[PDB]
């Protein structure tokens, strides 16, 4: 019981980006124990309101996953990124998200 | 048929101090919830019109009241017993239980419980069996449950009789969400890949249901033995997200393609081409 595992962060979005078209962004959280866990979207920095996520669950090794939602219109300049706090987190971990 | 094959119900017990413990849990087929457990009153919550499979109402009821009444006297049997072994605070407890379908038509029952999150303790033929890395703790724990009456009674009851019944019930009330067919939709993306004139092509794979898919660089039919398939991932709404990537030189992306085979193109499977120079 003695070791606790540090989240995986996995930021994406439903649809390939486009500027202007509504679309969903993801962040999957896997790989963590314990459980108690924050997850934020954020949208310039800024906490997004009305995100959904999935009750816990685990993996087969017992490690906890968490997928956060929300839908966004990706635009050229705005961020988003995914904010996850723990406590093998030092400070809060900000993934953000790259469309590539 | 496609779709899930299996119905578990999962249970984390998180105990922070001597007097203060909360459980989550729900119940899935295979990856997908379709129950949850609302501490606010003890009840399951039922997330799909059919989750009830075809169980009665009578019956579900007594379901959940048995759930209620384990997860209240499991906190309290693990604290009176958490001075017994030493264990310190905070811990956390995991537990899976279900039964799955299997090729041949046989369905086979599991339980199996975690602490720290390492195994501890599974059921094996309606006796409890510690595991290695429970220690003396997980022996002790397993001799101890099996002198309080009617618990393995019920645990045999519930795995053997009630699951098998359930899921059967449960993927027939279901198989139009369950079996239900999704095409995915493909995109290429790119970006520098470690190492001198080498790059990474990424072929996306998103929206499908069920979850089997094959997903292949190729170069004309010769498929790029190269290919990494990243972790399959969850969308919202029951639909999964791949990444299919391939390290190539420089100079030798050209010709190479992204082909998707899934059961619901109808053998339509999407072929997409990498170009070079910045035509995408
Ligand atoms: C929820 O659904 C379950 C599955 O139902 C079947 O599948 C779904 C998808 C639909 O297609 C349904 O229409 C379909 O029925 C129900 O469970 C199943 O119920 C049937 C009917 O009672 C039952 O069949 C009986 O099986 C026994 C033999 O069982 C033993 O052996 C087999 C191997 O052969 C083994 O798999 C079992 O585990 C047992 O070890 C058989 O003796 C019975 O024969 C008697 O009755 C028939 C008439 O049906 C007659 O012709 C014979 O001559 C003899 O009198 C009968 O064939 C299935 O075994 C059972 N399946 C499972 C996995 O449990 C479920 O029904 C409820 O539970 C049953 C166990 C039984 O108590 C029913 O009366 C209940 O309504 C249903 N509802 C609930 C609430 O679970
Ligand atoms: C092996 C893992 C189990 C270890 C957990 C041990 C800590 C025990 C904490 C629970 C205390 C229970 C209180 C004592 C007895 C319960 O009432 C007893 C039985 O009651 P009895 O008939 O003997 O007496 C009448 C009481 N009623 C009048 C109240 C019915 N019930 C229980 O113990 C519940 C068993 C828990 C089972 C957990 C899940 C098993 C697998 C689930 C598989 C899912 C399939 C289901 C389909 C939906
Ligand atoms: C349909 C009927 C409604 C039911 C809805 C489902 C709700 C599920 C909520 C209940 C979840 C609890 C069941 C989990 C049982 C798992 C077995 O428990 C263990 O393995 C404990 C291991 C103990 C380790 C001891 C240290
Ligand atoms: C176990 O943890 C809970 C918190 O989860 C403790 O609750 C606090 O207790 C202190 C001391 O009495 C109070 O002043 C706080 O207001 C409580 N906080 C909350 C949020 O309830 C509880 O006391 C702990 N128990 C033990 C025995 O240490
Ligand atoms: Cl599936
Ligand atoms: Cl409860
Ligand atoms: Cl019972
Ligand atoms: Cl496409
Ligand atoms: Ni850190």
């Amino acid at each position: 019981p003695k070791i606790q595992r540090t989240p995986k962060i996995q930021v994406y979005s439903r649809h390939p980006a486009e500027n202007g078209k509504s679309n969903f962004l993801n962040c999957y959280v896997s790989g963590f124990h314990p459980s108690d866990i924050e997850v934020d979207l954020l949208k310039n920095g800024e906490r997004i309101e009305k995100v959904e996520h999935s009750d816990l669950s685990f993996s087969k090794d017992w490690s906890f996953y968490l997928l956060y939602y929300t839908e966004f219109t990706p635009t050229e300049k705005d961020e988003y990124a995914c904010r996850v706090n723990h406590v093998t987190l030092s400070q809060p971990k900000i993934v953000k998200w790259d469309r590539d | 048929f496609q779709g899930p094959t299996s119905f578990h119900v999962i249970q984390t017990s998180s105990f922070t101090n001597s007097t203060w413990a909360q459980t989550q849990g729900s119940g899935w087929l295979d990856d997908l919830q379709i129950h949850g457990w609302d501490s606010d009153s003890g009840t399951a919550i039922f997330l799909k019109p059919w989750s009830k499979g075809n169980f009665s109402d009578k019956e579900v009821a007594e379901l959940e009241e048995i759930f209620r009444v384990y997860i209240f006297g499991f906190a309290r049997e693990v604290q009176d017993f958490a001075g017994d072994f030493q264990m310190k605070y905070p811990f956390e407890i995991q537990g899976i239980a279900g039964c799955e379908l299997h090729s041949g038509g046989a369905i086979v029952s599991f339980l199996r419980g975690a602490l720290g999150g390492l195994d501890f303790l599974s059921v094996k033929n309606a006796s409890c069996v510690p595991s290695p890395e429970g220690g003396s703790r997980a022996q002790k724990f397993c001799a101890l449950i099996i002198q309080y009456q009617g618990i393995m009674e019920t645990v045999r009851i519930l795995l053997y009789e009630t699951c098998p019944r359930y899921l059967l019930g449960v993927l027939n009330a279901g198989k139009a969400d369950l079996q239900r067919q999704v095409k995915p939709e493909a995109w290429l993306s790119s970006g520098p890949s470690p190492g001198p004139g080498r790059l990474q092509l990424v072929c996306h794979v998103s929206g499908f249901y069920p979850k089997p898919v094959w997903v292949m660089w190729m170069r004309g039919e010769q498929e790029q033995q190269g290919t990494q398939l990243g972790d399959i991932l969850p969308n919202a709404n029951w639909t999964w997200y791949l990444r299919a990537t391939l390290d190539v030189a420089d100079g030798e992306a050209a010709g190479l393609s992204c082909r998707v085979k899934h059961s619901s193109l109808e053998g339509q499977d999407i072929i997409l081409y990498w170009r070079g120079s910045g035509l995408n």
